[PDB]
C-alpha cells in the first residue's frame, strides 16, 4: 500500500520543471529543484505517520532525494532522473512492560 | 494441494510479482502443511511470499 | 556561500474552491527586504505562578509578504483560494506548509501582498547536519 | 497496476544500504577446519547468519 | 500482432490528440496517463497484454512508442488506450551518433518554435545601417557594430531562459556573431551578411523516480 | 512599458439620490502618491484552532484618494448619492465596481476626498492571459 | 576591562518534549545591540493608600533576544521545547536559568527569535565582592 | 591598443508607451568626461553582526550622462519614454540594458541630461578570454 | 628599504553563489592613489556616561578600492559573488579576508571598482617581530 501511495504522490512532478545546477527558479516560473521537492516529500512522509508508517527514527537521514547527476560517474547522468531513497517502519503495536511487584509492610508516611 | 514443488512454482509466481524489473502486482499465497512437527518444520523455507498453515 | 540571512525562493500553488483547480506551483518574489515570519509550536504557554505553566492550544502560523502574480486573481491571495506555500531562504532551510487558510485578508494596492496563513503544521528541514 | 505509465518506478527492497560502506573494521582471530572460508586473506562480513559455515 | 482496433484508428487518434494539446503549447509531451489519453478509441479488457515488458523496453529504447491499456481486468468491458514514452524515431545523427537530442518530439516542437522566435527577433536588423570597420558610430546616425549586435542577441537569448533554453554554460561561445568579411575567404564577402552560431539547449522536466524504499530490522 | 505600478485611470459616475440624475462618468485624479487598495473576497476568514477556520461574510471593500472635481458638490464625495468606480492600473488592470455606498465619510479641507466604497462585488480584468 | 556594559555568552539547552532529548548547551549570539532584559522578585508591589502597598505573586521573567541556530528547529525557540538559559556579561554577572517556559511565541522570519521565558526563579552570580 | 579606459558608443532606443512609437537606435555623446557608471547585481547586501549579512532583492542600475538629441523632445530623457541603452568601451566591454526606465529625472538646461536607470539585470560583454 | 607605506599586492578569489564556480586568485591593481583601510575588531564600543561603554557585536569590514578585470564581470565586483581577499603592503603585513560579501555596493563607471566587503574576522601577519 505505502508503494502503491507514494508511486501516487510522486505523480506530481512529472513532466514539472525541474531546475538543478541553479536553484534559483525566476520570478513566474512554475518550476522546482530538488530541496523543495525533498521538502515536500518528507512533509508527505511524516504526514502518514499512524497509517503507514511508524512515528520515525530520524527523518533527516531517513529521506534522501538525489539527482541522476551526482549518482552515475561523470558524463554519465541524465537530465531529469532522480533517486529518491527512503527507510522506513510499519506502525509498531504493543509493548513489553516488566512488572516488578514488591510488597511493604514496613510504613514510614 | 499439498505438493511441496506446486506451492513452490506458485511461491516463484508470487516472488516474481514482487519483483524491482516490471511493475509490480503484489499479491499473497496461501498454502497448507499437514503432517508430524519434524515433517512441517521441513516443508518450509524462507519464503516471505506465502503463509504456510500447520495441521496436525 | 552560506552566512546570507534572505529568502531564495517562494512557491504557492492554489487551489480554486468551487472547481478545484490546482494551479501552481508558480515562483514567487518579495516586494521589500521584510522576510516571511513562523511559529511553528501547537501550543502557547502562558505565565501562571512561582514556576509554572498554563498551556494553551494554536495554529501553525505563516506571514508571507509577496509580489501579487499578474496571472492569478488577486482574491486567491485574500482567503477565496487555498493555498500551499514553500519557502527556501539562502542558508538551506526550507519551509513547507500544505492545505493553508489565509486568514485576515486586507486591503492592498494590487500589487504587494500579505497573507496570513493558518495551517496544522509546518515542516522545517534544516540544512544538513542536525541535532 | 496504476504504475504502468513508467514515470515512477518502485524497487521494494529491504535490503538497501543508503549510507556507504562506513567506519570499516578488521577481526583477527583463530577458525577451525569447519570454515569454508580461505585462510590468511581478508573477507567481508555482512551478517552473522553465514558465518558459522 | 494481436492488436484488436483497426490500427490506423488508434493512429489518428494518437495524431490528433498531439496535433490538439501541443499546438498552444509546445512544450508538454503527450503522456502519461492525464495528458497522453486516447479517449474514444476502447479496447475490450484482457491481461495478456500484447507486448511482453521486455519487447516493450526493447522497442522503448529502438525509438518507437508503445501503447497499452489505462485499465487492466479479466473479464470487464471496455478500457481505452494509453500511450507510453512520446519520442520519435531519431536514434543517431547524420554519420551514425548516438545523441538523443530530438529523441521526444516535443524537442522537435520546440526546436521549430525557437527557430521562429530566432527569426522574429531578428527582423530588426534589415536595414539597420552596419558598420563592420572603423567601429564608431558618429553622432546622430542609426547604425550598428558587430559587437552591439552579438550583445542584444546574447541578451535575448538571456532573458529567455526558462520559456525556451536552459541554464547556459558558457554563454561566452555558446553564441557567435561573425561578419561575412571574416567567415569566407578573402576579396569573397559581401557587405551587411553574417553568420550566427547558437548552441541552445531546451529545459528539463520531470522523468523516472526511482524510488528504493526498504524497511529497517 | 508595462512594468510601471501606478494608477492610470479613474472613472466616477454619480448618481443623484432625490432626482437620480446621472453624472459622468468623470475622469478624475490622484492627490498625491497613495493608491486606492482592494479587497474581493466577501467571505473572512478566521483562525479557530490547530488548522482549521471559521468563515464570516463581509463587503468588496475599495480605498479610493481622490481629487474632488470643481464641478460636483462636496457632499457626493462624503455618502450623500451613489457611486460608480473605475480604475485602470498602468500593467492593464482593471477594476470595475457598481452602486456603491461610501461608508465612512471624514471632514475634507475641499479638494481631496478618500473615499470607502462597499459593494456586493467587485470585478477584475487581468491583463490578457491568466490562469 | 570589567567597564563595558555588554552580553559576553548565551548558553541555551534544549528539552525535546516528547522525547526528553538533552539538546545543547549551545552557544548563541546576539542579532542586534539590544540586551536580555530581567526580573527576579517573585512578588510585586501595588500602591494602595497613604503609604502602603498591596502585594501580588509573579514569575520571574527574562526576554531574550537570540538569532536562531540553523540546527536546531525554528519550533523549539516557540514553546515547543522546555529551555534551560545562561546569560554571562561582560562586567561578571551570570544570570541561570532552567526549566523555563517560552510563554509568548511570535512570529519570526527565521534568524531573530525574541523569547519571553518565565521561571520560578532567576539566579544572579554578582562579580567577586558583594553585599 | 587597450589601457584607453573610456566610452566608444552609445546606443539608446525610445519606446513611447502612450502611443507605443519607437525612435533609435540613435547614437549619442558625452557632454563632459565623466563616464557611466553601472551596478550590474540584482542583490544588495547589508552589514549583519559577526560576519553574516542580509541578501534582499534590488535593482541592476546606471548612470549615463549624455548630450540630449535636437530631434527627440527632451521629455523622452526624463521617464515619459522607455529605453533601451547599449554602451560599449574601448577596451572591448560592451553593457546592454533593455526594458528600462529612468527612476528620477532632474532638472536639465537642454542638452546634457544624466538618466538613472533601473532595469532587472544587465548584460556584459567581455571582450575575447573570460573567467 | 621598509619604510614605504602602499600596498604591493592585491589577491581576489570570486565563488559565484548561483553558479557555484570558483575564480582565481587573480591579481588587481590600485586605480589611484588612495589605500585600502581595515577594520578588525569584530566590536563596536558606544559612549556611555561617567567612563562606562556598551559593548556589542558588529562586523569586520574593509573597503577596496581596485581596478576591475576585463576577463570578469562587472557583477561579480557589486556583489553577486563572494569574495576571498588577500592584500600585501609592501612592510610585510598581510591582512586576509574569506567568506566576504560586498555589503553596499555602488554604480562604477567601467573600470574603477571600491568594493565595501564585511566579514567575521580579518587575520593579518605583522611582519617578523611582535607584542
Amino acid at each position: 500500500a505505502t508503494g502503491v501511495a507514494l508511486a501516487e504522490f510522486l505523480q506530481q512532478f512529472n513532466g514539472l520543471a525541474v531546475f538543478t545546477k541553479n536553484t534559483n527558479i525566476r520570478t513566474g516560473i512554475i518550476g522546482t529543484n530538488p530541496r523543495l521537492m525533498l521538502g515536500k516529500i518528507r512533509k508527505w512522509a511524516q504526514d502518514n505517520v499512524g497509517t503507514l508508517f511508524s512515528e520515525f527514527d530520524n527523518i533527516n537521514e531517513d529521506i534522501q532525494l538525489l539527482t541522476d547527476f551526482e549518482v552515475q560517474p561523470k558524463c554519465v547522468g541524465q537530465p531529469g532522473i532522480f533517486h529518491l531513497n527512503m527507510r522506513y517502519r510499519p506502525p509498531v503495536r504493543g509493548a513489553r512492560i516488566n512488572v516488578n511487584m514488591a510488597p511493604a509492610l514496613f510504613d514510614n508516611c | 494441494s499439498d505438493d511441496t514443488d506446486w506451492q513452490e512454482n506458485l511461491r516463484d509466481w508470487i516472488r516474481s510479482a514482487w519483483d524491482c524489473s516490471k511493475p509490480q502486482c503484489f499479491g499473497h499465497g496461501y498454502v497448507f502443511n499437514k503432517g508430524t512437527l519434524g515433517q512441517v518444520l521441513a516443508d518450509g523455507d524462507n519464503s516471505a511470499e506465502l503463509s504456510r498453515l500447520a495441521l496436525p | 556561500c552560506n552566512k546570507q540571512n534572505g529568502v531564495k525562493n517562494i512557491l504557492i500553488t492554489f487551489t480554486d474552491c468551487d472547481t478545484q483547480e490546482v494551479i501552481g506551483p508558480i515562483s514567487h518574489e518579495q516586494p521589500d527586504d521584510t522576510l516571511p515570519t513562523y511559529k511553528n509550536c501547537a501550543w502557547t504557554n502562558t505565565a501562571l505562578t512561582n514556576g509554572y505553566v498554563q498551556r494553551s492550544a494554536s495554529n501553525a502560523t505563516m506571514t508571507l509578504p509577496v509580489v501579487r502574480d499578474l496571472r492569478v486573481p488577486l482574491a486567491f491571495y485574500q482567503g477565496c483560494a487555498q493555498v500551499d506555500v514553500q519557502v527556501e531562504k539562502f542558508d538551506g532551510t526550507v519551509m513547507t506548509l500544505t492545505e493553508g487558510a489565509v486568514v485576515e485578508p486586507e486591503e492592498s494596492d494590487g500589487r504587494s501582498v500579505t497573507m496570513n496563513i493558518v495551517a496544522s503544521e509546518i515542516d522545517e528541514l534544516l540544512p544538513p547536519g542536525s541535532l | 497496476d496504476a504504475l504502468s505509465d513508467g514515470f515512477v518506478r518502485l524497487c521494494i527492497d529491504p535490503s538497501l544500504n543508503f549510507f556507504g560502506e562506513g567506519c570499516k573494521i578488521l577481526v583477527e582471530g583463530q577458525m577451525t577446519d569447519d570454515g569454508s572460508a580461505t585462510p590468511d586473506a581478508v573477507t567481508c562480513v555482512t551478517s552473522e547468519l553465514d558465518i558459522i559455515e | 500482432t494481436t492488436y484488436p482496433v483497426l490500427p490506423y484508428l488508434t493512429n489518428a487518434a494518437y495524431g490528433a490528440l498531439s496535433a490538439c494539446s501541443t499546438c498552444n503549447n509546445p512544450e508538454l509531451n503527450i503522456q502519461g496517463q492525464t495528458f497522453g489519453l486516447l479517449s474514444c478509441i476502447n479496447m475490450p479488457e484482457s491481461c495478456t497484454p500484447g507486448w511482453t515488458f521486455g519487447e516493450v523496453t526493447q522497442l522503448q529504447a529502438n525509438g518507437f512508442v508503445v501503447s497499452g491499456p489505462s485499465t487492466t481486468s479479466g473479464q470487464g468491458n471496455y478500457t481505452s488506450p494509453y500511450i507510453y514514452n512520446d519520442v520519435t524515431n531519431y536514434l543517431r545523427d547524420e554519420k551514425n551518433r548516438p545523441n538523443a537530442t530530438f529523441r521526444d518530439a516535443s524537442s522537435r516542437r520546440l526546436a521549430a518554435a525557437t527557430g521562429v522566435a530566432l527569426a522574429e527577433f531578428l527582423q530588426q536588423f534589415n536595414g539597420l545601417a552596419v558598420f563592420t570597420k572603423n567601429t564608431n558610430i558618429r553622432t546622430g546616425i542609426i547604425g550598428t557594430n558587430p559587437r552591439l549586435m552579438l550583445g542584444k542577441i546574447r541578451k535575448w537569448a538571456q532573458d529567455n531562459v526558462g520559456t525556451l533554453f536552459s541554464e547556459f554554460d558558457n554563454i561566452n561561445e555558446d553564441i557567435q556573431l561573425l561578419t561575412d568579411f571574416e567567415v569566407q575567404p578573402k576579396c569573397v564577402g559581401q557587405p551587411g551578411i553574417f553568420h550566427l552560431n547558437m548552441r541552445y539547449r531546451p529545459p528539463v522536466r520531470g522523468a523516472r523516480i526511482n524510488v528504493n524504499m526498504a524497511p529497517a530490522l
